[PDB]
This record gives structure tokens, C-alpha cells and sequence, in this order.
RNA sequence: AUGUAUUAAGGAGAGUAUAACUUAAUUUAUGUUUAUGAUAGAGGUUAUCAACAUAUGAACUCUUAGAGAAAUUACUUAAUAAACGAAGUGAAUUGAAAUAUCUUAUUAACUUCAGGAAAAGAAAUCAAACGAGAUUCUAUGAUUAGUGUGAACGAAAAUAGAGCAGCCUAUUAAAAUAAGUAAAAUGGCUUUAAAGCUGUUUGAAUAUUGUGGG
RNA sequence: UAGAUGUGCAUAGUUAAACCGAUCAUUAAAAUAAUGAAUAGUGUCUAAAGUUAGACCCGAAGCCUGGUGA
RNA sequence: CAGUCGCGUAAGCGGGGCAUAGGAUCACAAGAUACAAAAAGGAAAGAUCUUGGAUUUUUGGAAAAGCUACGCUAGGGAUAA
């Protein structure tokens, strides 16, 4: 998120190591769908390889 | 014939009310002294603690000067204090702190604690009984004791007495070897009763039974479900791929 | 008398301790068989020393390289392929996968690089299959096939294989699509399985993509050929003729 | 010797009921249970013939105000060892059957700083096309990859166990997301040539709408 | 109750190495032309051993670091 | 044995010299081989085969001068006073 002030781009809240450790315990519970958008979500990791590929 | 059969008796009457059938590989298998005693010296090393230490040279107190020059003072010519060869140097292969255990395949040590069973079977020393196995104390004498009318003095001059006329009556006393009881729970009367009375026998808990305490008194007296609970664990190298295990072939007249 | 007083082990089995340095009459008592003021009696000699002489090895030098990149894979025969059928401890009716070949103890119990299978005896297999493993020999191909069969080579690693044994990743004979109009369909398997299960790699590089992308090793890749078309992603089949 | 638990400043001088400890050197009170305990008397020096629990009086001098030849002077309700930890500096014996690179060795030692522990720590991390998900401790991986003329030195991924915790509104008060920085040349360190540390001289960019590190 | 998990060695040989595989390697193309290599392992105990550790025991002169003493 | 060349009518001979007197590995360099390529495509650095430069002349392959009558230690007394 750039702040408009300062316009750095301050670093997400949540790192991509926690990120990946919400997917992975919303999934546990059936609860992956209402995080926001990740790259770290199974649905996300899996439509860009079928849609792009390698 | 490839089964063996196995009477159930009650404990106080001993009374034979069920025949249960094992197979032959696992109450009548030959007698192998060898495999026996492999087994009886493999439980020796994990209970041995084997903690004994001793200082060798470079752990002994003190200063490492030269005690006496290389030459001139015409004695033979010494190093450091702590030399074997002084009065308190240190021992040079002296005990240490380490692990005495050895290993012994699964399958070795269970047909090691199949053939100490069938030792047993062979010999009329198994005596398996239903379930339950506890000493039958009068009932008044429980009902004091729990009440606590009665001091520990006479509680205890009492089990001994009583467990000492009670296995002289059956042939289990000290006049005849002994007795242990195996039984899958802890139950007060029993393991009490042998606390206070330890001439006459012992009680162990189906945990606590080691394949050199069935060789160690002078008859087993079992639970049923003890002894379906103990060849059971105990049968690796037959159930591989079965076998008859508690097969019963005379059922309790209830 | 008792028994744990009369228990010992075989003869056979005990051999004799020799404690150097106890007398001379015992043989080995004063020198302690080190023989008189030597450099093997006062210390140690180093194992790799010859005395001053260069070795072999520094003389010769040392022959090749260690490959450290290749594959190490679980070798399979026919002939004990065979022997599991008959004795029923591989279901033949169902696709023969190597979670199945793993499990059953046919090539042990260790999961290594991949699962080949190879053509010994060969001659006496006649038992129509539907095996998958990761290569195959071009007599173990032709034999399997001959019987009534179908084989297909796929690509798996070492974590991979590991998965499929323990019900971590499911087993396809097919590739990962790729495209926009796939998504709609593949999407929909994952939520239905209710399940957190990995997927199976495919091939990255250029050896890999072209091992199982050509009809002779039965590549689970080579539907994306042409009958003219050649497996290698660099080289192309000539044209005969002259212009 | 190992394990478990608890605790986190240590010593000396002199004096004193010679089991009793501080010039008060055997203080004074509470509650409970007392032979079915706990684990119908004699006895205050012919003593402490009562244990547990909770309180309580007193507790000198030096180390340790300043000075000095510590336990003195002179004043005053002046007061904190060792080992363990981090960083800085950094050998030699030893092995290579000599010996310079190397090994011994990010060792011993010393110096500073800090606490009951310290350090480290929630990825500019590893992986390889599948994915894992902070740090620390133990083993395996591993006499392995690799390095080196050699002698030798020597990982990581991963696995198992001990513990488990995440966050910035940090449960104790901290960022308006980081510029002489990343990086380059050169001299060294570490090391496999990468990454990492560094003196000298120089010197960037602004987020997956693909900017920056690996 | 059910399913998974936890080092390792062997089951296939061959070459420097992969491909390959009861066959493989050299033969600059291949081919019985020649030559070499093919089939019970694994664990445990008792004993003897190789390797690394003080390493069967006792014994130097010396070298380095920190301190002490006029 | 395979490959393919010379000489000879032919048989056949030829893998230097009538015989006996010219050292490897490592490193480095020039050709071939197509083996492996540390995410992947290449590459670097490696691997196999052929070959070269050596008083590597202590030629099974250290880059190397003396004194001590002030000498030290461990030994032998291969005779050294
Ligand atoms: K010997
Ligand atoms: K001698
Ligand atoms: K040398
Ligand atoms: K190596
Ligand atoms: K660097
Ligand atoms: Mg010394
Ligand atoms: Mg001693
Ligand atoms: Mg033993
Ligand atoms: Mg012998
Ligand atoms: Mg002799
Ligand atoms: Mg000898
Ligand atoms: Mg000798
Ligand atoms: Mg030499
Ligand atoms: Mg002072
Ligand atoms: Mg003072
Ligand atoms: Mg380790
Ligand atoms: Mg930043
Ligand atoms: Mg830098
Ligand atoms: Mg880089
Ligand atoms: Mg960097
Ligand atoms: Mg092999
Ligand atoms: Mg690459
Ligand atoms: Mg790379
Ligand atoms: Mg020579
Ligand atoms: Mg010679
Ligand atoms: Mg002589």
C-alpha cells in the first residue's frame, strides 16, 4: 500500500510466510473463503498454472 | 494336533468351567535354551543402570608441573601427578557412564516369551483362571479394615496370616515354590495381600511381566484375559501373512 | 535344577577372549604380540602410508566423475512381476500404480528415484495388466503389450512417490491442461474432494519433457505429438527427396 | 554418575551456653493435631519429655563512603564473587611421518558489556515446477555434496524428538516502510567462484499493471 | 475403529558417465567379430579386528598465551 | 579380430630401427567425444580418448646454507678420547 504522503510502498501487514499460514489454516476449517485475494490461495496457485501454464 | 486346549478356572475353587483352544506355536513350542537365554540377558542389560565412573589422568585434581627434572636428582624420572603410577593418579580404563543394553529382534523376543509359555504348559505350571483374580478375604474382616476400626498393626497381622493358611491349603506356599499372579489391572486385595505376605508369592500388572519372571516362581496363575492379551503382543513372527487365539471350545455353564 | 540356572547359549556361539598382556604362558604375555622396539609397538603408523612410495592413486590418478544428477531408480522385472499375480498379492483387474507397487513389497521398502520396469523373463508373461511406473524397457513395453495390456511411463520424483503412498497426492495417468478454457473444469474437482491433496509434478527440462513426450517409452506426454512430428524439442525429422 | 525439582551474589575476621550462633550470641506469640498422633504424672538448668504450619525481637567488623599497611581510622540507616552469555583481539604445541598454503582453530587466552540466563527469532528463508513455512537444543542425513597438491576439513534440503507463539493496538509502549544504503572497483575475511563481513575510492531503483533481493 | 508416519541394506548388471538393461561397455554406423562382468540377503548375540578419538602403559628437551617477582 | 593401405608373379610380409643405453600424477595447452549441466534454457567449471612442453637428473617424482669449546633432550654405544 504506497502511502500518499510519504509514497513509499509500505510492506503488506501479513507476509507472504504468514500469509501462507492463514490459507493453510482457513482451509482446515472452511474458512478460505473469506480471506481477500492471495497469490498463496490453492485456487489462486491452481488457475494460474492451468491458465498460463508453465 | 495343531491346537492345545487351555482350561479356565475359577481362582478360590479352582474349578474348570471353559476350554479355550491355542495353537501349538504358541503353548507348545520345543524347549530352546539358547533363545530362552538370549532373551533373560537381553532384559538384564536395560535394567542394569550402569552409571559407575572413575577419573583417569587427565581428570584428577591438581597441577600439570613436572614433579621431579628429567635428570640429576638420580629417582626415575617423572611427569604430572595424576600418572597411573602415583599414589592418587588416575585409573587408565576405568569404569565409565554408558549403556550396557543390547538389541534382540522383536521376533526373537517374542518367540523367547512363547517358549518360556509353553515351558510352563508343558509342565502343568500355567494355570489360567477367568477374570477377577483377586484373593477372596473374608468379608468381615473387609468391613473392619474399611471402616478403620481395625489399627495397620492387626490390618497387616491379618493378610499375613490368612495368605499364609491360604496358600498352604492350595500347595501355592513357600513349601512349594511360589506363585505369581498376573492380572491386566492393579487390584487391592491381591496386590496388597502380597505386600505383606511376599513368602507365599508375588502379584505383577500385565505391563510389569518380563520373560524372566515366568521362569522365576514356581507356577503362573493367570487371567483369561491376561493370557489372550499376552500371546497376543507376543506374536510377530506368526502373524506375518491365522492362528487359533482364544478360541473357546466349552463355553461357561452359566 | 532350575531353569534359570540351566539356560546358556549354543557352544557354538562362545569363543575365546584374549586378554594381552596376562603371562607368558597364556601367548600373549610380555611383547603382546607386537613383536621388539618398533614404530608398530612404540605408536602408530598412518593406514594410508606405504613407507614413501606414491600410491596408485597419485601415480594413475583418479578414473571419471560421479554423477551426481542421475536418477536412481527402483529396477522391476516381469519375472517377479509375474509372481505377485499369482500369488494374489497384486490385483491385476486394477490399474497397477506405484502406490500399489510400493506397498505390495515387489521392488522393497525403499521409495527411491522412480520405478523401472525391466524385461526379465519376459517370455513366460502372459497376464493382460494396466501397469503405470516412470520408465519401462523396450522389452518390457513390447512384452506387456503383447499379453493384452497397456502401459504408461509418467514422470515422478522422490517426494513425489512418497505422497501417493500416503494418500497426500492422487495418482493421473494425464497432464496438468493448460489454458483458460480448463480452469472452469479443474477448479471444480478440487472442491469437490473435500481434501487438501498435492498435485504431481510434470517434466521441467528438456531431457525430461522428451523422455516421456515419445511413443517408445509410452510418455504420458506423447498425445501432444504429431504422427510426423519428432519427440526432441530442438531437433526435426529431415525430408527425403530432391530439391 | 545421571535424572528430577527448586533457586539466581559470594567469602572472610572476631566473639559466644562446644547439638543450639552474633555482645539479646538457647527471643516472643498464634492455629491445629496430639498414640485412633505424626512420619489425667515428674521435669524452667535435675531445663529445652512436641512435632507441623504461620508470624516475630536481635543479628557485630572487613570485603563495601573517603583515606590506609583489608577486618583500622573516620563517618554513616554508604553495600552484589566465580562459572555460564555476546562482541572485539587472537596464538602455539599437534598432523601433513621435513616444510611455507593448509590442519591444530572462529580453539585456549585476554578485553569490554549484560542477565538470571544471555544470544537468536516470526523470511529481501529454503526449495524446484510439487511445495515447506520464526528462533534455540539433540540425533540422522554425512568418513556425503564439496573443497584441497596433499594431510585433512566439511554443509544444506529433509526426517525424528524436546519445546511451540505470534506480532506492530508488539502487554509496555518502537516504523510516517528505511540512500552514502543495495551495489561496483580494489585490499582483506569467510568460503566452493554464490550469499555474507569489511578499510579506501565511487554509487541505484520504487511493487505481481512484474520495482527490488535470492 | 480406521488410515498415515519415522534413517538403513539387499532385490541387476554395466560404463568415466548417462542413455540403456539380462543384458552393458570399446569398435568415430551398426552387426554373437573379439574381450570383460550375472543369481540370498538382513538383524542379533559371543569373539577377534580396520578407522577416528589419550587409544596398551610410563618418560623429554622445547613452543605459545595469561600472570608473578627488583 | 575389425577397419584400409603399401610392396610382391605368388607365397606372403608390414602395429619403425640386428638386439641390449629417453620418468608418472597434478597443473597447463591443442584437438576430438556428446557423457553430466546445482530452478529451467545455455554457459562456466568438470568427465572420457589422443597429444605436447620436464638435468620433475635425490630420475616411484621437497622450491632449501652454515656455526655452537655455552649447547639441550631422547637414544645407540656400528669404537668414537
Ligand atoms: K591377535
Ligand atoms: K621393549
Ligand atoms: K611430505
Ligand atoms: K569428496
Ligand atoms: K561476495
Ligand atoms: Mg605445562
Ligand atoms: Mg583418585
Ligand atoms: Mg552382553
Ligand atoms: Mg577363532
Ligand atoms: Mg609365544
Ligand atoms: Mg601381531
Ligand atoms: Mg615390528
Ligand atoms: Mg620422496
Ligand atoms: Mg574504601
Ligand atoms: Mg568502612
Ligand atoms: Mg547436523
Ligand atoms: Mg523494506
Ligand atoms: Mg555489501
Ligand atoms: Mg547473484
Ligand atoms: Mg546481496
Ligand atoms: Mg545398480
Ligand atoms: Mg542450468
Ligand atoms: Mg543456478
Ligand atoms: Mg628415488
Ligand atoms: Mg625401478
Ligand atoms: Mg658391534
Amino acid at each position: 500500500t504506497k502511502h500518499p504522503i510519504t509514497g513509499k510502498w509500505h510492506n503488506p501487514k501479513y507476509s507472504l510466510r504468514r500469509q501462507a499460514e492463514l490459507v493453510k489454516l482457513a482451509q482446515e476449517h472452511g474458512v478460505e473463503e473469506l480471506l481477500p485475494f492471495t497469490r498463496k490461495l490453492n485456487e489462486e496457485k491452481l488457475r494460474k498454472r492451468v491458465e498460463l501454464g508453465l | 494336533i495343531t491346537n492345545v486346549p487351555v482350561t479356565v478356572y475359577s481362582f478360590p475353587e479352582l474349578e474348570p468351567r471353559s476350554l479355550e483352544s491355542y495353537s501349538a506355536r504358541h503353548l507348545h513350542l520345543p524347549l530352546r535354551r539358547d533363545i530362552l537365554h538370549l532373551a533373560v540377558i537381553y532384559e538384564g542389560d536395560s535394567t542394569r543402570r550402569g552409571m559407575a565412573s572413575t577419573k583417569t589422568r587427565y581428570e584428577v585434581h591438581g597441577s600439570h608441573k613436572k614433579m621431579s627434572p628429567q635428570k640429576g636428582t638420580g629417582n626415575a624420572r617423572r611427569g604430572t601427578r595424576q600418572s597411573p603410577l602415583m599414589k592418587g593418579g588416575g585409573k587408565t580404563f576405568g569404569p565409565k557412564p554408558r549403556d550396557f543394553s543390547t538389541k534382540l529382534n522383536k521376533k526373537v523376543y517374542d518367540l523367547a516369551w512363547r517358549t518360556a509359555l509353553s515351558y510352563r504348559y508343558k509342565r502343568g505350571e500355567l494355570i489360567v483362571t477367568e477374570d477377577g483374580l483377586d484373593l477372596p478375604l473374608p468379608n468381615d474382616f473387609l468391613w473392619l479394615a474399611g471402616g478403620g476400626k481395625l489399627s495397620r498393626e492387626l490390618e497387616d497381622g491379618y493378610v499375613r496370616k490368612w495368605v499364609h493358611e491360604f496358600m498352604t491349603s492350595l500347595n501355592w506356599g513357600k513349601e512349594a515354590g511360589r506363585t505369581t499372579f498376573i492380572t491386566g489391572d492393579k487390584r487391592p486385595n491381591l496386590f496388597t495381600g502380597f505386600e505383606l505376605a511376599g513368602a507365599e508369592g508375588r502379584a505383577l500388572e500385565l505391563w510389569d511381566v518380563d520373560v524372566k519372571d515366568l521362569l522365576e516362581t514356581g507356577r503362573i496363575v493367570i487371567e483369561r484375559s491376561a493370557l489372550k492379551e499376552m500371546i497376543e503382543d507376543h506374536q510377530s513372527d506368526l502373524v506375518t501373512r491365522g492362528p487359533n487365539l482364544g478360541e473357546v471350545l466349552v463355553r461357561a455353564p452359566r | 535344577a532350575s531353569i534359570l540356572a540351566s539356560l546358556s547359549d549354543n557352544r557354538g556361539a562362545y569363543h575365546k577372549r584374549i586378554r594381552k598382556g596376562r603371562g607368558p604362558s597364556s601367548g600373549y604375555g610380555k611383547t603382546a604380540g607386537r613383536g621388539t622396539k618398533g614404530q608398530k609397538a612404540h605408536g602408530h603408523v598412518k593406514p594410508w602410508f606405504q613407507g614413501g612410495q606414491t600410491p596408485l592413486i597419485v601415480s594413475h590418478g583418479r578414473k571419471g566423475f560421479v554423477n551426481q544428477f542421475a536418477a536412481d531408480m527402483s529396477e522391476l522385472n516381469l519375472e517377479k512381476l509375474q509372481e505377485w499375480i499369482e500369488a494374489g498379492r497384486i490385483d491385476p483387474t486394477k490399474p497397477i500404480t506405484p502406490k500399489e507397487i510400493i506397498k505390495s513389497g515387489i521392488i522393497g521398502s525403499s521409495i527411491k528415484d522412480g520405478i523401472k520396469l525391466l524385461g526379465r523373463g519376459k517370455e513366460s508373461f502372459k497376464i493382460p495388466v494396466t501397469i503405470t511406473v516412470s520408465r519401462a524397457s523396450a522389452s518390457a513395453i513390447e512384452a506387456i503389450e503383447a499379453a493384452g495390456g497397456k502401459i504408461v511411463t509418467r514422470f515422478y520424483t522422490k517426494e513425489s512417490l512418497k505422497r501417493l503412498v500416503e494418500g497426500k497426492s492422487l495418482h493421473t495417468d494425464k497432464p496438468l491442461p493448460v489454458g483458460k478454457e480448463h480452469v472452469e473444469e479443474i477448479l471444480a474437482q478440487a472442491r469437490s474432494l473435500k481434501k487438501k491433496y498435492y498435485r504431481l509434478p510434470d517434466p521441467t527440462s528438456r531431457w525430461d519433457i522428451e523422455y516421456y513426450r515419445d511413443p517408445a517409452h509410452r510418455g504420458y506426454l506423447s498425445h501432444q505429438l504429431a504422427p510426423g512430428e519428432s519427440p526432441s524439442l530442438y531437433f526435426k525429422v529431415p525430408t527425403g527427396g530432391e530439391k
